[PDB]
Protein backbone atom coordinates (compact mmCIF):
# COMPACT_ATOMS: atom_id res chain seq x y z
CA UNK A 1 0.00 0.00 0.00
CA UNK A 2 1.81 3.10 -1.22
CA UNK A 3 1.28 7.12 -0.83
CA UNK A 4 -1.71 8.01 -2.74
CA UNK A 5 -0.57 11.76 -2.63
CA UNK A 6 28.74 10.82 -9.59
CA UNK A 7 29.10 7.53 -10.46
CA UNK A 8 30.02 4.07 -9.33
CA UNK A 9 31.57 0.68 -10.40
CA UNK A 10 29.85 -2.52 -9.88
CA UNK A 11 31.36 -5.29 -7.90
CA UNK A 12 30.54 -8.66 -9.70
CA UNK A 13 29.67 -11.82 -7.91
CA UNK A 14 29.15 -15.16 -9.64
CA UNK A 15 27.83 -18.36 -7.75
CA UNK A 16 25.57 -21.23 -7.29
CA UNK A 17 22.29 -21.19 -5.56
CA UNK A 18 23.31 -24.40 -4.19
CA UNK A 19 26.30 -26.61 -4.07
CA UNK A 20 26.89 -27.89 -7.30
CA UNK A 21 26.88 -31.90 -7.87
CA UNK A 22 27.79 -32.66 -11.57
CA UNK A 23 24.30 -33.81 -13.07
CA UNK A 24 21.93 -32.22 -10.72
CA UNK A 25 19.74 -29.18 -12.03
CA UNK A 26 20.89 -25.93 -10.35
CA UNK A 27 20.76 -22.02 -10.70
CA UNK A 28 23.61 -19.98 -11.63
CA UNK A 29 24.06 -16.10 -10.49
CA UNK A 30 25.61 -13.02 -11.18
CA UNK A 31 24.75 -10.80 -8.36
CA UNK A 32 25.91 -6.52 -9.67
CA UNK A 33 25.71 -4.31 -6.74
CA UNK A 34 27.09 -1.06 -5.70
CA UNK A 35 26.74 0.54 -9.10
CA UNK A 36 25.33 4.18 -10.59
CA UNK A 37 24.08 4.72 -13.25
CA UNK A 38 21.40 1.88 -13.77
CA UNK A 39 22.11 1.50 -17.30
CA UNK A 40 24.69 -2.06 -17.59
CA UNK A 41 25.28 -4.92 -19.75
CA UNK A 42 25.08 -8.55 -17.64
CA UNK A 43 25.99 -11.48 -19.62
CA UNK A 44 26.10 -15.23 -18.43
CA UNK A 45 28.73 -17.15 -20.19
CA UNK A 46 29.12 -21.02 -21.26
CA UNK A 47 32.02 -21.92 -22.79
CA UNK A 48 32.92 -18.73 -24.97
CA UNK A 49 28.72 -18.30 -25.86
CA UNK A 50 26.10 -16.09 -25.05
CA UNK A 51 23.40 -18.40 -23.02
CA UNK A 52 20.29 -17.27 -24.39
CA UNK A 53 17.38 -17.69 -21.70
CA UNK A 54 18.96 -15.04 -19.17
CA UNK A 55 16.60 -13.49 -16.26
CA UNK A 56 17.50 -10.94 -13.94
CA UNK A 57 15.67 -9.11 -10.92
CA UNK A 58 13.67 -5.41 -11.09
CA UNK A 59 15.70 -3.00 -10.13
CA UNK A 60 16.07 -1.64 -6.60
CA UNK A 61 18.87 0.45 -4.61
CA UNK A 62 20.34 0.24 -1.52
CA UNK A 63 20.10 2.96 0.78
CA UNK A 64 23.81 4.93 -0.51
CA UNK A 65 21.34 5.15 -3.64
CA UNK A 66 23.84 2.81 -5.34
CA UNK A 67 21.56 -0.21 -7.52
CA UNK A 68 21.73 -3.89 -7.74
CA UNK A 69 20.21 -6.31 -9.49
CA UNK A 70 20.43 -10.44 -9.93
CA UNK A 71 21.10 -12.09 -13.13
CA UNK A 72 20.56 -15.85 -13.23
CA UNK A 73 19.21 -18.97 -15.05
CA UNK A 74 18.40 -22.79 -14.77
CA UNK A 75 21.51 -25.18 -15.67
CA UNK A 76 23.17 -28.34 -15.17
CA UNK A 77 26.74 -28.00 -15.08
CA UNK A 78 28.62 -31.02 -16.07
CA UNK A 79 32.54 -31.81 -16.39
CA UNK A 80 33.41 -29.92 -19.06
CA UNK A 81 31.26 -26.60 -18.66
CA UNK A 82 33.10 -23.68 -17.63
CA UNK A 83 31.11 -20.72 -16.63
CA UNK A 84 31.29 -16.53 -16.04
CA UNK A 85 29.91 -13.63 -16.16
CA UNK A 86 30.14 -10.61 -18.34
CA UNK A 87 29.49 -6.99 -16.97
CA UNK A 88 29.50 -3.83 -19.02
CA UNK A 89 28.88 -0.40 -17.65
CA UNK A 90 30.32 3.51 -18.05
CA UNK A 91 32.68 2.73 -15.50
CA UNK A 92 34.46 -0.09 -17.56
CA UNK A 93 36.87 0.53 -20.42
CA UNK A 94 35.78 -2.75 -21.58
CA UNK A 95 33.35 -5.29 -20.03
CA UNK A 96 34.19 -7.06 -16.83
CA UNK A 97 34.49 -10.78 -16.71
CA UNK A 98 34.36 -12.74 -13.64
CA UNK A 99 34.39 -16.58 -14.06
CA UNK A 100 32.71 -19.01 -11.33
CA UNK A 101 35.13 -20.43 -9.51
CA UNK A 102 33.19 -24.13 -8.36
CA UNK A 103 35.58 -24.65 -5.71
CA UNK A 104 13.07 -12.05 17.45
CA UNK A 105 13.63 -8.92 14.98
CA UNK A 106 11.84 -5.63 13.82
CA UNK A 107 10.05 -5.30 10.29
CA UNK A 108 9.75 -2.76 7.66
CA UNK A 109 7.94 -2.14 4.38
CA UNK A 110 9.87 -0.28 1.66
CA UNK A 111 8.90 1.31 -1.43
CA UNK A 112 12.14 2.26 -4.05
CA UNK A 113 11.02 3.83 -7.17
CA UNK A 114 13.35 4.70 -10.07
CA UNK A 115 13.02 6.95 -13.06
CA UNK A 116 15.70 7.55 -15.68
CA UNK A 117 15.23 10.05 -18.87
CA UNK A 118 15.29 9.10 -22.46
CA UNK A 119 16.06 11.81 -24.34
CA UNK A 120 14.44 11.41 -27.82
CA UNK A 121 13.76 7.91 -27.02
CA UNK A 122 9.82 8.26 -25.70
CA UNK A 123 8.88 8.34 -21.81
CA UNK A 124 11.44 7.62 -19.16
CA UNK A 125 12.30 4.33 -18.11
CA UNK A 126 10.08 3.55 -14.49
CA UNK A 127 10.63 0.94 -12.63
CA UNK A 128 9.13 0.86 -8.93
CA UNK A 129 9.35 -2.20 -6.31
CA UNK A 130 8.00 -2.84 -3.14
CA UNK A 131 9.69 -4.61 -0.04
CA UNK A 132 8.48 -6.57 3.43
CA UNK A 133 11.77 -6.79 5.41
CA UNK A 134 13.83 -8.77 2.04
CA UNK A 135 11.26 -10.40 0.35
CA UNK A 136 9.80 -8.11 -2.67
CA UNK A 137 6.46 -8.68 -3.06
CA UNK A 138 5.08 -5.91 -6.02
CA UNK A 139 6.54 -4.25 -8.96
CA UNK A 140 6.09 -2.03 -11.90
CA UNK A 141 8.13 -1.79 -14.88
CA UNK A 142 6.77 0.88 -17.63
CA UNK A 143 8.66 -1.12 -20.78
CA UNK A 144 6.85 -4.14 -19.60
CA UNK A 145 3.23 -5.72 -21.58
CA UNK A 146 0.79 -5.67 -18.60
CA UNK A 147 0.97 -1.44 -17.40
CA UNK A 148 0.19 -2.77 -14.00
CA UNK A 149 1.50 -3.40 -10.47
CA UNK A 150 1.97 -6.66 -10.69
CA UNK A 151 2.81 -8.92 -7.31
CA UNK A 152 5.67 -11.10 -6.77
CA UNK A 153 4.70 -13.27 -3.53
CA UNK A 154 2.50 -15.79 -3.04
CA UNK A 155 0.60 -13.83 0.02
CA UNK A 156 0.15 -10.82 -2.01
CA UNK A 157 -1.92 -12.76 -5.10
CA UNK A 158 -4.98 -12.95 -2.55
CA UNK A 159 -5.96 -9.95 -2.76
CA UNK A 160 -8.86 -8.85 -5.20
CA UNK A 161 -9.18 -5.86 -7.74
CA UNK A 162 -9.81 -2.74 -5.88
CA UNK A 163 -6.57 -3.15 -4.60
CA UNK A 164 -4.91 -3.71 -7.92
CA UNK A 165 -6.60 -1.08 -9.50
CA UNK A 166 -5.64 1.58 -6.70
CA UNK A 167 -2.05 0.42 -6.70
CA UNK A 168 -2.20 0.65 -10.59
CA UNK A 169 -3.31 3.97 -10.00
CA UNK A 170 -1.26 5.34 -7.25
CA UNK A 171 1.49 3.79 -9.21
CA UNK A 172 1.57 5.83 -12.54
CA UNK A 173 1.06 9.02 -10.22
CA UNK A 174 4.46 8.00 -8.91
CA UNK A 175 5.53 7.45 -12.53
CA UNK A 176 3.75 11.08 -13.86
CA UNK A 177 5.20 12.80 -10.75
CA UNK A 178 9.20 11.77 -11.77
CA UNK A 179 8.12 12.48 -15.39
CA UNK A 180 7.90 16.59 -14.28
CA UNK A 181 10.38 16.04 -11.89
CA UNK A 182 12.82 15.04 -14.20
CA UNK A 183 12.28 18.10 -16.66
CA UNK A 184 12.38 20.67 -13.55
CA UNK A 185 15.16 19.39 -11.84
CA UNK A 186 16.82 19.42 -15.82
CA UNK A 187 16.02 23.63 -15.51
CA UNK A 188 17.25 24.17 -12.23
CA UNK A 189 20.72 22.38 -12.74
CA UNK A 190 20.86 23.94 -16.01
CA UNK A 191 21.66 20.50 -17.97
CA UNK A 192 20.78 20.30 -21.59
CA UNK A 193 17.68 18.10 -23.25
CA UNK A 194 20.54 15.74 -24.41
CA UNK A 195 21.75 13.86 -21.32
CA UNK A 196 20.33 11.05 -19.31
CA UNK A 197 19.47 11.70 -15.75
CA UNK A 198 18.32 9.58 -12.56
CA UNK A 199 15.45 10.45 -9.80
CA UNK A 200 15.05 8.22 -7.17
CA UNK A 201 12.60 7.68 -4.45
CA UNK A 202 12.52 5.57 -1.12
CA UNK A 203 9.93 5.69 1.70
CA UNK A 204 8.61 3.18 4.01
CA UNK A 205 8.28 2.46 7.51
CA UNK A 206 9.52 0.45 10.29
CA UNK A 207 7.86 -1.62 13.49
CA UNK A 208 8.87 -3.39 16.03
CA UNK A 209 8.29 -7.15 17.15
CA UNK A 210 5.16 -5.41 18.93
CA UNK A 211 4.21 -4.19 15.43
CA UNK A 212 4.36 -0.84 16.82
CA UNK A 213 5.49 2.60 14.89
CA UNK A 214 9.16 2.92 15.24
CA UNK A 215 10.92 5.28 12.20
CA UNK A 216 9.90 6.51 9.39
CA UNK A 217 11.71 7.41 5.76
CA UNK A 218 11.19 9.69 2.78
CA UNK A 219 13.95 10.06 0.35
CA UNK A 220 14.45 11.51 -2.51
CA UNK A 221 17.37 11.66 -4.97
CA UNK A 222 19.48 13.23 -8.44
CA UNK A 223 22.00 11.57 -10.21
CA UNK A 224 22.83 9.48 -7.04
CA UNK A 225 23.08 12.17 -5.06
CA UNK A 226 20.63 13.42 -2.35
CA UNK A 227 18.73 16.17 -3.11
CA UNK A 228 15.73 16.03 0.04
CA UNK A 229 14.83 13.68 2.56
CA UNK A 230 12.16 13.68 5.38
CA UNK A 231 13.98 14.32 8.87
CA UNK A 232 13.84 11.53 10.97
CA UNK A 233 10.84 13.71 13.37
CA UNK A 234 8.66 13.19 9.98
CA UNK A 235 7.84 17.05 10.56
CA UNK A 236 10.95 18.44 8.61
CA UNK A 237 12.82 18.57 5.21
CA UNK A 238 16.68 18.16 4.66
CA UNK A 239 17.45 20.27 1.64
CA UNK A 240 20.98 19.57 -0.17
CA UNK A 241 21.82 22.58 -1.84
CA UNK A 242 20.12 25.84 -3.17
CA UNK A 243 18.52 24.27 -5.83
CA UNK A 244 16.43 21.61 -2.92
CA UNK A 245 15.97 24.58 -1.03
CA UNK A 246 13.83 25.99 -3.43
CA UNK A 247 11.77 23.13 -3.23
CA UNK A 248 11.72 22.46 0.91
CA UNK A 249 10.20 26.39 0.99
CA UNK A 250 7.11 25.19 -1.44
CA UNK A 251 6.52 22.47 0.70
CA UNK A 252 6.84 23.38 3.61
CA UNK A 253 4.33 26.36 2.69
CA UNK A 254 1.85 23.44 1.34
CA UNK A 255 2.46 21.10 4.28
CA UNK A 256 3.46 18.21 2.23
CA UNK A 257 4.94 16.34 5.28
CA UNK A 258 2.08 16.46 7.18
CA UNK A 259 0.19 14.42 4.46
CA UNK A 260 3.34 11.99 4.72
CA UNK A 261 3.66 12.06 8.42
CA UNK A 262 0.26 10.44 8.28
CA UNK A 263 0.76 8.05 5.81
CA UNK A 264 4.24 7.03 7.16
CA UNK A 265 2.78 6.96 10.98
CA UNK A 266 -0.62 5.17 10.28
CA UNK A 267 -1.26 3.91 6.43
CA UNK A 268 2.30 2.21 6.10
CA UNK A 269 2.02 0.57 9.41
CA UNK A 270 -1.44 -0.91 9.17
CA UNK A 271 -0.46 -2.46 5.93
CA UNK A 272 2.31 -3.52 7.23
CA UNK A 273 0.77 -5.87 9.37
CA UNK A 274 -1.91 -7.18 6.99
CA UNK A 275 0.91 -8.11 5.30
CA UNK A 276 3.12 -10.11 7.68
CA UNK A 277 -0.42 -11.75 8.69
CA UNK A 278 -1.01 -13.00 5.50
CA UNK A 279 2.29 -13.86 4.93
CA UNK A 280 2.97 -14.81 8.07
CA UNK A 281 4.07 -18.68 6.56
CA UNK A 282 6.99 -16.80 4.71
CA UNK A 283 7.76 -13.34 6.09
CA UNK A 284 7.69 -14.40 9.80
CA UNK A 285 9.74 -17.33 9.19
CA UNK A 286 13.85 -17.46 10.14
CA UNK A 287 15.96 -19.10 8.38
CA UNK A 288 19.40 -20.25 10.04
CA UNK A 289 22.73 -19.93 8.12
CA UNK A 290 24.01 -23.22 7.02
CA UNK A 291 27.76 -22.40 7.72
CA UNK A 292 31.21 -23.99 7.34
CA UNK A 293 34.63 -22.84 7.41
CA UNK A 294 37.24 -22.47 4.45
CA UNK A 295 40.63 -22.50 4.00
CA UNK A 296 43.11 -18.10 3.85
CA UNK A 297 40.75 -17.85 6.56
CA UNK A 298 37.53 -17.77 5.03
CA UNK A 299 34.05 -17.79 6.67
CA UNK A 300 31.05 -19.07 4.83
CA UNK A 301 27.09 -18.83 5.54
CA UNK A 302 24.58 -19.75 2.70
CA UNK A 303 20.58 -20.30 2.84
CA UNK A 304 19.64 -17.51 5.82
CA UNK A 305 16.70 -15.29 6.28
CA UNK A 306 16.71 -12.68 6.57
CA UNK A 307 19.61 -10.90 5.01
CA UNK A 308 21.20 -9.27 8.16
CA UNK A 309 23.62 -11.12 9.28
CA UNK A 310 27.39 -10.14 10.92
CA UNK A 311 30.79 -11.72 10.71
CA UNK A 312 33.81 -10.62 12.33
CA UNK A 313 40.08 -8.69 5.66
CA UNK A 314 38.06 -8.98 3.10
CA UNK A 315 34.11 -8.63 3.80
CA UNK A 316 32.03 -9.40 0.38
CA UNK A 317 28.33 -8.20 -0.04
CA UNK A 318 25.16 -10.47 0.92
CA UNK A 319 23.81 -11.91 -2.06
CA UNK A 320 20.74 -13.30 -2.95
CA UNK A 321 20.17 -17.33 -3.67
CA UNK A 322 17.42 -16.53 -5.42
CA UNK A 323 15.25 -18.60 -3.64
CA UNK A 324 14.19 -15.97 -1.16
CA UNK A 325 17.75 -17.04 1.18
CA UNK A 326 21.26 -15.12 1.14
CA UNK A 327 24.81 -16.24 1.09
CA UNK A 328 27.89 -14.36 2.67
CA UNK A 329 31.34 -15.23 3.30
CA UNK A 330 34.61 -12.76 4.90
CA UNK A 331 38.29 -13.97 4.87
CA UNK A 332 41.42 -12.55 7.00
CA UNK A 333 44.80 -13.17 5.66
CA UNK A 334 44.35 -17.87 17.04
CA UNK A 335 41.50 -16.66 14.62
CA UNK A 336 38.19 -16.81 15.32
CA UNK A 337 34.86 -16.24 12.98
CA UNK A 338 31.87 -15.16 15.01
CA UNK A 339 28.11 -14.74 13.58
CA UNK A 340 25.66 -12.59 14.59
CA UNK A 341 22.44 -13.35 13.03
CA UNK A 342 18.66 -12.83 13.66
CA UNK A 343 17.81 -16.64 13.49
CA UNK A 344 20.58 -17.97 15.81
CA UNK A 345 19.56 -18.99 19.26
CA UNK A 346 23.06 -17.61 20.53
CA UNK A 347 26.51 -16.45 18.63
CA UNK A 348 28.38 -18.62 17.67
CA UNK A 349 32.48 -19.05 17.00
CA UNK A 350 34.31 -20.99 14.00
CA UNK A 351 38.05 -21.41 13.85
CA UNK A 352 40.55 -24.15 12.55
CA UNK B 1 47.81 -16.56 -26.42
CA UNK B 2 45.45 -15.15 -29.33
CA UNK B 3 45.80 -12.35 -31.91
CA UNK B 4 43.19 -10.58 -34.12
CA UNK B 5 43.98 -9.55 -36.99
CA UNK B 6 41.59 -6.64 -38.14
CA UNK B 7 40.81 -4.54 -41.56
CA UNK B 8 38.18 -2.83 -43.19
CA UNK B 9 38.33 0.60 -41.39
CA UNK B 10 38.47 3.93 -42.74
CA UNK B 11 36.22 6.92 -43.94
CA UNK B 12 33.24 6.55 -45.53
CA UNK B 13 30.20 9.45 -46.22
CA UNK B 14 27.32 9.44 -44.88
CA UNK B 15 24.59 6.54 -45.71
CA UNK B 16 27.95 4.55 -47.35
CA UNK B 17 28.78 1.70 -45.80
CA UNK B 18 32.04 -0.40 -44.68
CA UNK B 19 33.13 -4.41 -44.65
CA UNK B 20 35.29 -4.77 -41.56
CA UNK B 21 37.06 -8.50 -41.31
CA UNK B 22 38.76 -10.14 -38.17
CA UNK B 23 40.75 -13.70 -38.61
CA UNK B 24 41.65 -14.81 -35.30
CA UNK B 25 45.59 -17.11 -35.04
CA UNK B 26 45.76 -19.95 -33.05
CA UNK B 27 44.02 -23.38 -32.82
CA UNK B 28 40.52 -23.87 -34.78
CA UNK B 29 39.31 -24.92 -31.41
CA UNK B 30 40.84 -22.07 -28.68
CA UNK B 31 38.44 -19.37 -29.98
CA UNK B 32 34.29 -19.38 -29.83
CA UNK B 33 32.18 -15.94 -29.66
CA UNK B 34 33.45 -13.49 -32.21
CA UNK B 35 32.16 -10.00 -32.60
CA UNK B 36 33.01 -6.40 -32.16
CA UNK B 37 32.82 -3.60 -29.64
CA UNK B 38 32.94 0.19 -30.25
CA UNK B 39 34.58 2.98 -28.40
CA UNK B 40 32.43 5.78 -27.50
CA UNK B 41 33.17 9.53 -26.69
CA UNK B 42 33.34 8.63 -22.80
CA UNK B 43 35.77 5.58 -21.50
CA UNK B 44 33.38 2.54 -22.24
CA UNK B 45 33.36 0.45 -25.35
CA UNK B 46 29.77 -0.66 -26.45
CA UNK B 47 28.48 -3.90 -28.22
CA UNK B 48 28.24 -3.52 -31.89
CA UNK B 49 27.29 -6.99 -32.95
CA UNK B 50 28.86 -10.88 -32.08
CA UNK B 51 28.50 -14.69 -33.30
CA UNK B 52 28.93 -17.82 -32.10
CA UNK B 53 30.67 -20.67 -34.10
CA UNK B 54 27.67 -21.87 -34.39
CA UNK B 55 25.89 -18.70 -35.78
CA UNK B 56 23.62 -17.40 -33.03
CA UNK B 57 24.18 -13.79 -33.10
CA UNK B 58 23.88 -10.87 -30.65
CA UNK B 59 23.33 -7.03 -32.03
CA UNK B 60 23.80 -3.71 -30.33
CA UNK B 61 20.23 -1.73 -30.17
CA UNK B 62 21.59 1.13 -31.79
CA UNK B 63 22.86 -1.26 -35.18
CA UNK B 64 20.40 -3.28 -35.09
CA UNK B 65 18.46 -3.65 -39.19
CA UNK B 66 21.62 -1.76 -40.35
CA UNK B 67 24.70 -3.81 -39.69
CA UNK B 68 25.00 -7.70 -39.74
CA UNK B 69 27.53 -9.89 -38.61
CA UNK B 70 28.90 -13.41 -40.17
CA UNK B 71 31.21 -16.21 -40.09
CA UNK B 72 33.61 -18.02 -42.29
CA UNK B 73 32.33 -22.28 -42.04
CA UNK B 74 35.99 -23.09 -42.43
CA UNK B 75 38.41 -20.23 -40.60
CA UNK B 76 37.84 -18.11 -37.49
CA UNK B 77 37.57 -14.95 -39.41
CA UNK B 78 34.06 -12.92 -38.72
CA UNK B 79 32.79 -9.75 -41.23
CA UNK B 80 30.95 -6.75 -40.08
CA UNK B 81 28.83 -5.28 -43.13
CA UNK B 82 27.87 -1.85 -41.97
CA UNK B 83 24.81 -0.17 -44.03
CA UNK B 84 23.40 3.06 -43.67
CA UNK B 85 25.81 4.65 -41.39
CA UNK B 86 25.83 7.62 -39.61
CA UNK B 87 28.66 10.30 -38.19
CA UNK B 88 27.03 8.70 -34.82
CA UNK B 89 28.81 5.16 -35.84
CA UNK B 90 32.12 7.14 -35.92
CA UNK B 91 34.52 5.21 -33.53
CA UNK B 92 37.32 3.19 -32.95
CA UNK B 93 35.95 -0.61 -33.55
CA UNK B 94 37.49 -2.96 -31.42
CA UNK B 95 37.18 -6.92 -32.74
CA UNK B 96 37.36 -9.17 -29.61
CA UNK B 97 36.95 -13.26 -29.11
CA UNK B 98 36.19 -15.60 -26.25
CA UNK B 99 38.26 -18.36 -25.58
CA UNK B 100 36.16 -21.99 -24.70
CA UNK B 101 37.37 -21.09 -21.19
CA UNK B 102 35.63 -17.55 -21.06
CA UNK B 103 38.57 -15.92 -21.72
CA UNK B 104 38.78 -12.41 -24.02
CA UNK B 105 41.13 -11.66 -26.26
CA UNK B 106 41.24 -8.15 -27.84
CA UNK B 107 42.34 -6.08 -30.84
CA UNK B 108 43.87 -2.92 -31.58
CA UNK B 109 41.19 -2.02 -33.24
CA UNK B 110 40.16 0.25 -36.36
CA UNK B 111 38.70 3.93 -36.81
CA UNK B 112 35.80 4.55 -38.53
CA UNK B 113 34.72 7.66 -39.87
CA UNK B 114 32.07 8.95 -41.65
CA UNK B 115 31.98 12.29 -42.97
Amino acid sequence: YMLDLIQRTPKIQVYSRHPAENGKSNFLNCYVSGFHPSDIEVDLLKNGERIEKVEHSDLSFSKDWSFYLLYYTEFTPTEKDEYACRVNHVTLSQPKIVKWDRDSGSHSMRYFFTSVSRPGRGEPRFIAVGYVDDTQFVRFDSDAASQRMEPRAPWIEQEGPEYWDGETRKVKAHSQTHRVDLGTLRGCYNQSEAGSHTVQRMYGCDVGSDWRFLRGYHQYAYDGKDYIALKEDLRSWTAADMCAQTTKHKWEAAHVAEQLRAYLEGTCVEWLRRYLENGKETLQRTDAPKTHMTHTLRCWALSFYPAEITLTTELVETRPAGDGTFQKWAAVVRYTCHVQHEGLPKPLTLRW
Amino acid sequence: EVKLVESGGGLVQPGGSLRLSCAASGSIFSINTMGWYRQTPGKQRDLVADISSGGSTKYGDSVKGRFTISRDNTKNTVYLQMNSLKPEDTAVYYCYGLSYSNDDYWGQGTQVTVS
